[PDB]
């Protein structure tokens, strides 16, 4: 549990102290179609049958 | 040639894992000791780094495994 807080900060310097307080890794990847699967694709559950059809 | 020594299994050692805490407490599973005598084993004028080859469990595993997820049935 934190606080994050702005009056038109960058959301780098934003993030900046809560990220090192917490320990997190902020993390970006580019959807390339044909080679990746769809970036919120997930399994669940006893079949492992997708969790949202479609 | 890279010498090999055969070391062969001879009680079975078999168990229920359903009984047992997670991890399993080894020092109250069935333990056969194997001992083997190399008469040479560095004949060289190097350091020799050894090689094991290691027979895995011949039981089926408890739960099938669904590629994607987490395979939660190591315990049993």
């Amino acid at each position: 549990l934190t606080i994050v807080f702005s009056r038109f900060k960058s959301f780098h310097d934003t993030a900046k102290n809560v990220l090192a307080d917490s320990q997190l890794t902020i993390v970006c990847r580019r959807y390339f179609h044909g080679e990746d699967p769809h970036p919120f694709a997930e399994l669940s559950g006893e079949l492992g049958l997708p969790l949202i059809e479609g | 040639d890279d010498v090999v020594y055969p070391i062969e299994v001879q009680e079975d050692t078999t168990f229920d894992p359903n009984p047992l805490p997670w991890p399993w407490p080894q020092p109250e599973l069935p333990v056969e000791d194997i001992e083997i005598t190399v008469p040479n084993a560095n004949p060289t004028d190097n350091i020799i780094w050894p090689k094991w080859t290691l027979p895995g469990s011949s039981e089926k595993p408890a739960e099938p495994y669904i590629p994607g997820l987490p395979w939660l049935g190591a315990p049993k």
